[PDB]
């Protein structure tokens, strides 16, 4: 298979019989056979035409995995060569949960098409997750500005936790 | 960087030592190849930038720039064989040496790592300039542009020297990499909000900010054909350039000290779009519309956002492109008619229909049409200053009205209409002038294909 | 007629009448046709404003008073008529045209948790 | 341009026809009327109404389900 | 009697409808006539330069040439700072900026507000 | 083709929670079309000739006839073909007072009659009185000649004085 | 002749280029091409999983 | 355009055809060169509706500096001559 | 709309409001209420794709006609019957909640008389 | 200036422009066009010379409100819907000289006939310069127009430009 089917998920596809009961034919079903014959069989030739070139000489590209390295809150204060490395991780991280939204906004879009008139009912596992990671994004990235760092990013959530303890702690005495 | 510092310093051994009447064409060729090679500085990564050596390095903003600044010389050269034809060979090839020796200080100003070697040769760009146009301007006021283009520049870099030096001796360090991750907040003092005007002020009057660009009108005006392009292409771009770079080290300060700066701009970019509406002078109209695509930058990089930012670099290398192309088209008429006035030779399309069509691409891009990189970059700035406020959609929604009308008002006025009938002498149009029309717009096209390389380091 | 001398940088410019170009002679054979003007004729410090593709002066079959008053009366009485039909919308007899199923709870994006309160419509 | 039937210009008088301008022009006139006549026969429904509109002034109150004013 | 016309700088009064026209003094004729003298000696030396075959060139036209020269260069010159000019000049100048500085400022501070307390809706909003 | 679109509008125009001056002028508005239709067809097609006496009135060009005779059918068939094959997607309101159903018929035909009429009228050798609501009309309320001529003067006259010079 | 050779190099090359970029190409990535799932009316049989779906009630319904 | 191109004797055709219609003077006597005031004195008024009559014959109109300047039928296709460029 | 010169230059109060149709108490009133049936519970419904307004009462018509239009392609002409048979249940659909505007109306003017008879009483 | 003989032809030479924009109908503007005619006559034989510019006066500006608001222009005058409809296809005649020697080759018949055209202007210069500055007053010229071609030979001065305009239908 091309991409894995658990990261785009894709209910099972029903397509209803015909059923024709007008005694003319159908156009499309004529053109369907024209098509197929004059255009799908011929492009067919050519890439296995193509395909068979690839198989001759087959070589391979790997995805790059990256070692684990000390975050922000291990590193010492004016520590560049740690503070180097673990900046670094963070950059690489930030890019990935960019991905990450795209992800999921890409499936929320394609439920909206797939389901036709009744989106605004059979969407609502999709727009569930949507709004789960748009707020952990939010949260993780945001209002850090153009020259964002992990020290920025280490600092806000600090005073989101503080903001939370402080509150936790004195919602019991309510 | 020194695979590109060093070819560029034998450019003028080549043009000293080359024949008599093969200074043009060794020069051309040579400078072009050394452009095809900048291509190289694109080997960017997405978490670290181009780290070269303890001087120099490359990130997504220098590369652009860079690229653009290699670009130009060629193109300079084209345009000035003309009016530098009677000149005597040993001055020609001064004029040349001014150019190499301008393009050798910008290339070193875009990738020094150090903040103080920035300002050296960041100042060193003057002395090249201003002997460009004191010395082969055409009018009696090329003397007094030079004087207030010099004298508004140091006015503002002087107090920069100054900043700069106390930064190194309270951080202990200005290589950029170091402030980095050495960067503190800045408190709320009176020493400090000083500290930030003299960081910023230098880099506003190059902009130029609005109510500080008196010189730009003048220096534009009255400098030869190269002086006028590399001047809007590339040295407006030295004080945005710095001013992407120090804000690093300004920050919470920038919150409230950016107020007085952004309504200068905002509306200032009402007051030169309309200015161009009654220029006189075309080679003035172009100049002032320079003005109003550059507050844009001003507001961009003032608010530091992600959107900001990669509006802001995409604005100034499409701006580089689109603004060179009107002064080199400008130009071509007054090599024909020897002189300014927009009024004075119309009906041009009747007579010169292709070089016409270099016109009607020029003012496309120029008021931003769709999907070119002028609206890419302009784009995204209004998408983040919507954030920022949305009353500036106002604002910048009435900018685009204006700059739609002087944009085709100078197309209308020279292109459309009658032709003057006691102006005789309108000959076609040279393959010099042709080929300097399409090595600007072709790559100002392309790039629409992937605009990624033009966005910057936030990308 | 210079300008008057109020210290404003006019010097001494002619100040010819502000007439726009469209207001002359379109048979007289000018040495700009376009502009209408007159090689060595003193041009006008706002001529650049009133060339043809600009500013018009034309004398008009109305007066200006009466044109504007009849243009803001049509605009005013009209903006104040909608109002009045807005407050007083024309509806049809008719009812709540009812729909199933809690009104389309669930087909409304309705929260299949906490059901909500019954909805029921009768016959009639 | 096209075939150029090429009609002289005459001076001060009615112009000249041709046998294709009436008889195709004629045949879409009466097109349009053929059209018109035969869509209103068969549903005339669409131009002066579907259904009859229930006055409701001519109803009861037992219909309606009203209780008795005696409660 | 018919309403009179009544002018205005963008509505110029009819040629016919003024009673400046129809009145023909000395003095009128003999300025109407001058007029036409020296529009007819400009006309002549222009006539020349034009339709001569020895030039390939732009005739130089002194009238454009003082068109521009008052508008750029001949300004400041002739100008004084007085009662009308300084008033003119700082309601125009400093006058908008100052505006358009309570505006944002006003908006920027109430929206501050909104956000800290979280009364202001960001649900979806990661991009700025 | 119109009819499918046109008329089913006004009955759901008429039939709605809708402003009343908006519903009014929409009515006015349909009569209006017939008056200026048959301004065209009566100052276009009939009565006698006006035009200059040296004309080529020529009509024969295979081009002229076979683009015009395309949307010719076109115009006769269109609206009775889409609208038979689009799938539904609304409730249309097909039940309704009879002098709502046919209130897009009788005023076009009332303004067809009274167009008509005020077409002939010309013919009289009766004087013309010019009507400021004959003037207000033929230019185009004034819109064109005061904003044209006013926003024009206010903007560029600020440009030379206030921002430049 | 005319007609075939524009139906040719303007349309049969174009559809097979276009094909073959939506075929082998377009179609291999996540999303890229997202049909609206068919409409499946009371009483109709699926071709992939051979489903039948009961007819709707019986229909209270009257003449005219 | 189409239009079929004046010739120079034509225009003079349709000048004369147009004067003969006037109804106030007379066909024999008005010729290429008959003065409209020294020659069979007509009024000067008539000038204005001779020259519109013209205008609404060949479309285009005179301007009226220099319709006063025309009382002599060869003189109007001179005139129109040296306005539609016909030269045969 | 006759019943707008009543309410607009009339009594408000004898007049029901569209916004505001009746509040008045549950199926009390009316012996023996009979609550109105669907055919097309939930996966009817939501299986042809119906727009969010068109799916009320006459989804079995609506759905029905929708089966004809599929199979009689490209007899558009066809499944004309189908088109009256739903036409038909929307004007019943129609008059019904035409009937609520009316069964109010006069409810509302009973309403009145017996607050009248309390106010006169003295 | 306008005389006042030049005035009344005018104003009678346009109220029968917008009179005709008011009827259309022929019939009906040949009607009024004689009693608007007759208007003229009536007063016509006044010779007083302060009474006669007392009603050109009242003429004028009754002509004013009824003129009509949307006069019919030719589609050729200033206003007209095909005024200037061609100033772009018109092009100089000196444009030719630079044309390149590989496409004036085309024309070997046209450009001949030009070469004789130029050596016409270029010796007919120095005479229309002579003529013109001896039939000027001393202290210049006082009004338009020029001088016709005297001698055999001779030709108009200042001749060029209006003999040689392109043409008002250029393609
Ligand atoms: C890696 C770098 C590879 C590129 C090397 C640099 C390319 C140089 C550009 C070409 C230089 C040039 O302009 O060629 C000129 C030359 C003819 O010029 P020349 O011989 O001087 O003509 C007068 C003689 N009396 O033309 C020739 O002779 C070429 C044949
Ligand atoms: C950051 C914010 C930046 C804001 C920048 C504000 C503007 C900066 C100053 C711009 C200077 C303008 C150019 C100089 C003026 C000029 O062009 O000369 C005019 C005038 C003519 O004199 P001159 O040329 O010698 O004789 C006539 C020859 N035909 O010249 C003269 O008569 C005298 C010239 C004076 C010398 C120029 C001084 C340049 C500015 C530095 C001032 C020094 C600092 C103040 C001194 C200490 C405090 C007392
Ligand atoms: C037009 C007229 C413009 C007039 C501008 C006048 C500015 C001169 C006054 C500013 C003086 C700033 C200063 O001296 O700051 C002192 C401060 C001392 O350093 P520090 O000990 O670290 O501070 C902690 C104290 N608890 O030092 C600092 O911390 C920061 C010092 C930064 C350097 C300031 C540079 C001078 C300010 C230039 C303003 C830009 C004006 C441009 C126009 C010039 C003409
Ligand atoms: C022709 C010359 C053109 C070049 C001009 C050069 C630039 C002008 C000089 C600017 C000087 C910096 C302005 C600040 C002066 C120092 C005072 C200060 O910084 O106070 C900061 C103040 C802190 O308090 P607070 O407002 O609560 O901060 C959070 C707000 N969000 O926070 C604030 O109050 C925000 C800052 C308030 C400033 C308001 C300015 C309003 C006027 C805007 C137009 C500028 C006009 C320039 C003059 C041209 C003549
Ligand atoms: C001339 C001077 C006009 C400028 C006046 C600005 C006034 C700012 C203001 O009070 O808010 C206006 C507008 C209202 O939008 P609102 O969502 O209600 O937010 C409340 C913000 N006061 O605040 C906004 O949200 C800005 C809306 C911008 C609308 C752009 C329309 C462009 C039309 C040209
Ligand atoms: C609804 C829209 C209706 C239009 C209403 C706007 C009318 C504006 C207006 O009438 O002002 C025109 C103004 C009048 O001044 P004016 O008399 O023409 O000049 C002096 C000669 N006596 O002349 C001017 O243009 C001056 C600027 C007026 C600013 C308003
Ligand atoms: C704000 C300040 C407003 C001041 C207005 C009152 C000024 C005044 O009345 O006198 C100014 C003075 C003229 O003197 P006066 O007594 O008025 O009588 C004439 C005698 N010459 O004239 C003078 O010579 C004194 C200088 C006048 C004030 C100059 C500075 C303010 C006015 C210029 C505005 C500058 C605009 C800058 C724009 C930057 C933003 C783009
Ligand atoms: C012993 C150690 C002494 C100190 C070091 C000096 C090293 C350089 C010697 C150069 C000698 C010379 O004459 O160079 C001259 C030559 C080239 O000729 P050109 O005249 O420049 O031609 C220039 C072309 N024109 C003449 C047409 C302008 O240049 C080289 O070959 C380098
Ligand atoms: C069911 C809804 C009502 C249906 C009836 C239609 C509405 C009544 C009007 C029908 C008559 C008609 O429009 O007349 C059409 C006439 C015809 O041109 P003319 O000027 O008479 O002749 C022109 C030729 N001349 C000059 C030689 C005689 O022009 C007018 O009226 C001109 C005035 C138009 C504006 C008036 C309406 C807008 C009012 C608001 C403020 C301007
Ligand atoms: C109720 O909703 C009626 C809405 C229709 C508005 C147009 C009314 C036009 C009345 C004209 C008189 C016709 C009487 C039969
Ligand atoms: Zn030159």
């Amino acid at each position: 298979d091309s991409w894995d089917k658990d990261v785009y998920p894709e209910p099972p596809r029903r397509t209803p019989a015909p059923s024709p009961q007008t005694s003319l034919p159908n156009p499309i079903t004529y053109l369907t056979k024209a098509f197929d014959l004059l255009v799908d069989r011929p492009v067919t030739l050519v890439r296995e035409f193509i395909e068979r070139q690839h198989a001759k000489n087959k070589y391979y590209y790997y995805h790059r995995e990256f070692r684990r390295v000390p975050d922000i809150t291990e590193c010492q204060e004016k520590d560049v060569l740690c503070m180097f490395e673990a900046e670094m991780q963070w950059r690489r991280d930030y890019k990935v949960d960019q991905e990450i939204v795209n992800i999921i906004q890409e499936r929320l879009k394609a439920c909206q098409q797939r389901e036709g008139e009744s989106h605004r009912q059979n969407c609502a596992k999709e727009l569930e997750q949507f709004t789960q990671v748009v707020k952990a994004y939010q949260d993780r990235y945001h209002d850090l500005g153009a020259h964002y760092s992990a020290r920025k990013c280490l600092a806000k959530q600090k005073q989101r936790m503080l903001a939370e303890r402080k509150a936790a702690k004195e919602a019991a005495a309510a | 960087m020194l695979k590109y510092i060093i070819p560029t310093i034998m450019l003028m051994p080549l043009t000293w030592l080359s024949k008599n009447n093969m200074i043009w064409v060794n020069s051309t060729a040579h400078s072009l190849l050394i452009s095809f090679t900048s291509l190289l500085l694109m080997n960017q990564f997405g978490d670290n930038s181009l780290n070269f050596s303890l001087l120099f390095f490359s990130d997504s903003l220098s590369t652009p720039l860079l690229i653009l600044t290699m670009w130009l010389l060629p193109l300079m050269l084209m345009a000035s064989q003309h009016h530098l034809s009677k000149e005597n060979l040993t001055r020609k090839k001064l004029f040349i040496t001014m150019l190499i020796s301008l393009q050798l200080f910008l290339i070193m100003t875009f990738t020094a790592m150090e903040l103080i070697l920035f300002y050296i040769l960041f100042e060193a760009t003057l002395v090249p300039t201003l002997i460009i146009i004191t010395r082969w301007g055409n009018q009696t006021e090329r003397l007094n542009a030079g004087l207030y283009f010099l004298f508004y520049t140091l006015a503002g870099s002087l107090p920069l020297l100054v900043a700069l030096i106390y930064i190194q001796n309270t951080v202990g360090s200005l290589n950029f990499l170091m402030l980095q991750y050495w960067v503190q907040p800045v408190h709320n003092s009176w020493s400090n909000v000083f500290m930030w005007l003299a960081c910023m002020m230098a880099f506003m009057v190059k902009m130029p900010l609005y109510g500080l660009h008196l010189w730009l009108p003048k220096a534009h005006v009255e400098a030869p054909i190269a002086g006028s392009m590399v001047l809007a292409a590339v040295l407006l771009k030295l004080g945005g350039y710095g001013m992407l770079r120090i804000t690093l080290i300004l920050n919470p300060m920038t919150d409230f000290m950016a107020y007085p700066f952004i309504m200068l701009s905002l509306w200032g970019m009402i007051m030169t779009s309309s200015i161009c509406l009654r220029q006189t002078d075309l080679k003035s109209l172009i100049a002032y519309s320079s003005v109003s695509h550059m507050a844009l930058v001003i507001v961009a990089i003032l608010i530091q956002t992600p959107w900001s930012y990669m509006g802001a670099t995409a604005l100034m290398i499409a701006h580089g492109l689109t603004s060179s192309m009107l002064f080199c088209l400008a130009n071509s008429n007054y090599e024909r008619i020897h002189s300014r006035t927009m009024i004075l030779a119309r009906g041009l399309q009747t007579l010169l229909p292709l070089m016409a069509t270099w016109w009607l691409l020029a003012s496309l891009t120029n008021l931003a049409l769709p999907p070119t990189i002028n609206l890419i970059g302009e784009l995204f700035v209004v998408m983040s200053t919507f954030s920022w406020s949305n009353i500036t959609i106002i604002l910048m929604g009435v900018n685009m009205v204006i700059t739609a009308l002087y944009s085709l008002y100078m197309l209308i006025m020279t292109q459309r209409g009658k032709y003057t009938y006691h102006i005789n002498n309108i000959s076609p149009s040279f393959t010099r002038e042709n080929a300097l029309m399409s090595l600007h717009i072709l790559p100002l096209l392309l790039l629409t294909l992937n605009p990624k390389i033009i966005l910057g380091p936030l990308y | 007629e210079p300008y008057p001398d109020d210290g404003t940088g006019y010097g001494d410019y002619p100040k010819l009448p502000d007439r726009s170009q469209q207001e002359r002679d379109p048979w007289y054979d000018w040495d700009h046709p376009d502009l209408r003007l007159n090689w060595g004729e003193p041009m006008h410090w706002d001529l650049d404003m009133y060339i043809r593709n600009r500013v018009d002066t034309s004398p008009t079959p109305v007066n200006w008073n009466l044109m504007c008053k009849h243009l803001f009366g049509f605009v005013a009485f009209m903006l104040f008529m909608f109002w009045v039909g807005e407050t007083y919308p024309a509806y049809q007899p008719v009812g709540p045209k009812q729909y199933p199923y809690n009104n389309l709870y669930l087909e409304r994006g309705g929260d299949p948790n906490k059901e909500p309160e019954p909805v029921v419509h009768y016959e009639i | 341009a096209g075939g150029g039937a090429h009609i002289e210009p005459r001076y001060r008088q009615f112009p000249q026809l041709t046998r294709s301008q009436v008889i195709q022009a004629e045949f879409f006139s009466a097109t349009m009327w053929f059209w018109i006549l035969w869509r209103f026969w068969h549903d005339s429904d669409a131009v002066l109404g579907h259904f009859p509109y229930p006055d409701p002034s001519q109803w009861t109150d037992e219909e309606l389900g009203i209780p008795p004013d005696d409660e | 009697s018919f309403p009179k016309y009544e002018a205005s700088r963008l509505s110029s009064l009819p040629t016919t409808l003024d009673p400046a026209e129809y009145d023909i003094s000395s003095e009128t004729r003999k300025a109407q006539a001058e007029r036409l003298a020296i529009r007819s000696r400009l006309k002549r030396e222009y006539q020349l330069q034009y339709y001569d075959p020895s030039r390939r060139g732009v005739i130089e036209d002194p009238a454009l040439v003082r068109w521009t020269y008052a508008r750029s260069a001949n300004i400041y010159p002739n100008f004084r700072p007085n009662t009308k000019t300084s008033l003119l000049g700082a309601l125009f100048g400093i006058g908008p900026l100052v505006f358009w500085y309570y505006v944002f400022k006003t908006d920027r501070d109430r929206k501050e507000k909104l956000i800290q307390e979280g009364k202001l809706d960001r649900t979806f909003n990661i991009s700025y | 083709t119109g009819f499918y679109s046109k008329d089913l509008i006004i009955e759901a125009a008429n039939t709605s929670y809708t402003n009343a001056w908006a519903l009014l002028m929409t009515l006015i508005a349909t009569s209006f079309t017939a008056i200026y239709s048959t301004r065209i067809i009566f100052f276009a097609l009939l009565g006698q000739p006006r035009f200059p006496t040296l004309v080529n009135i020529n009509e024969n060009n295979p081009l002229l006839i076979n683009s015009i005779k395309r949307l010719l059918i076109g115009s006769l068939f269109a609206g009775y073909i889409i609208s038979n094959n689009i799938p539904p997607t609304t409730i249309p309101q097909m039940t309704m007072p009879y002098y709502l159903k046919t209130t897009a018929l009788i005023v076009t035909i009332l303004g067809f009659i009274l167009a008509l009429e005020i077409s002939n009228m010309t013919k009289n050798l009766k004087y013309h009185y010019p009507s400021n609501a004959f003037k207000f009309s033929t230019l185009l309320g004034y819109f064109p000649t005061i904003m044209h001529r006013l926003a024009p003067y206010m903007n560029l006259s600020m440009s030379q004085k206030s921002a430049s010079s | 002749y005319r007609h075939s050779i524009f139906a040719f190099t303007h349309v049969l090359i174009p559809v097979w280029i276009i094909h073959y970029y939506l075929k082998y190409h377009v179609t291999t990535k996540p999303y890229t091409i997202v049909e609206k799932k068919p409409r499946i009316f009371p009483g109709d049989t699926i071709l992939e999983t051979g489903e039948v779906i009961p007819p709707m009630k019986e229909f209270p319904d009257q003449h005219h | 355009s189409d239009a079929p191109p004046l010739t120079l004797e034509g225009i003079k055709d349709r000048v004369l055809y147009v004067l003969k219609l006037y109804d106030k003077i007379d066909p024999e006597k008005l010729s290429v060169n008959s003065h409209f005031m020294k020659d069979l004195g007509l009024d000067s008024l008539d000038q204005v509706e001779i020259i519109m009559a013209m205008e609404d014959e060949f479309g285009f109109e005179i301007p009226d500096i220099d319709a006063e300047k025309l009382m002599c039928p060869q003189e109007i296709v001179d005139y129109i001559a040296d306005k539609k460029d016909v030269y045969e | 709309g006759a019943h707008l010169a009543r309410r607009y230059l009339g009594d408000a109060s004898v007049e029901p409001d569209p916004l505001r149709m009746p509040t008045f108490p549950p199926d009390y009133g009316f012996p023996e209420r009979k609550e109105r049936e669907m055919v097309a519970t939930q996966q009817e419904m939501n299986d042809a794709q119906l727009v969010l307004q068109q799916r009320d009462y006459c989804a079995h018509y609506l759905i029905r006609f929708l089966k004809c239009k599929r199979d009689s392609f490209p007899n558009f002409l066809a499944c004309k019957h189908e088109r009256h048979d739903w036409d038909y249940c929307e004007h019943l659909d129609y008059v019904k909640r035409m009937k609520e505007f009316e069964r109010e109306r006069r409810l509302l003017q009973r309403k009145k008389r017996r607050e009248q008879r309390e106010a006169d009483m003295a | 200036y306008l005389t006042h003989q030049q005035k009344v032809l005018r104003l009678y030479k346009r109220a029968l422009r917008h009179l005709e924009s008011w009827c259309i109908h022929r019939d009906k503007y040949r009607y009024f066009a004689c009693l608007l005619r007759a208007r003229f006559d009536e007063h016509k034989n006044e010779k007083d010379m302060v009474k006669a510019t007392q009603l050109l006066r009242e003429a004028e500006e009754e002509f004013w409100h009824g003129q009509h608001p949307q006069p019919y222009i030719f589609p050729e005058s200033p206003g007209g819907t095909s005024y200037e409809r061609y100033e772009c296809y018109k092009v100089p005649e000196w444009c030719l000289d630079d044309w390149h020697p590989s496409e004036k080759a085309m024309y070997p018949d046209y450009f001949a006939k030009r070469e004789q055209w130029k050596k016409l202007r270029r010796e007919s210069w120095e005479r229309e310069v002579k003529q013109l500055q001896e039939e000027t007053p001393v202290g210049g010229p006082r009004t338009e127009a020029l001088p016709p071609a005297r001698k055999q030979g001779d030709l108009p001065p200042l001749w060029w430009h209006i003999v040689t305009r392109p043409r008002e239908r250029p393609m």
